[PDB]
């Protein structure tokens, strides 16, 4: 970003003092691991149903 | 008598083979005969139902 605008007045031929540069921030977020587990018995698989093979 | 003096026999060689059938004699039953007798059939259910008259 950019520093805030203010007032401005040097004296001349000053000898300028060097005033302090702006540096940039980090930022940073995490790995997340997301997940789904299933189980069905045999019998489950064997047996007729309405709609599902 | 019984064996010539210095004969070579079976006593003295050692590098003889064993002999093994290769065949294994099991002789316990396994038999069921009301499972012979009666007959077969496929069910697609927990439940197996019939009717009678």
């Amino acid at each position: 970003e950019l520093r805030q605008p203010g007032k401005n007045t040097r004296v001349e031929g000053e000898d300028a003092t060097i005033k302090a540069g702006s540096f940039t921030t980090m930022l940073n977020n995490f790995c997340q691991i997301s997940d789904e587990t299933l189980q069905v018995t045999g019998t489950a698989d064997k047996v007729k149903k309405a709609g599902r093979k | 008598m019984a064996t010539p003096t210095n004969a070579v026999s079976t006593v003295e060689i050692n590098g003889k083979r064993e002999d093994l059938i290769d065949i294994i004699y099991n002789i316990a039953p396994y038999d069921t005969p009301f499972m012979t007798a009666i007959g077969k059939g496929v069910a697609t259910a927990i439940t197996h139902e019939w009717q009678t008259d």
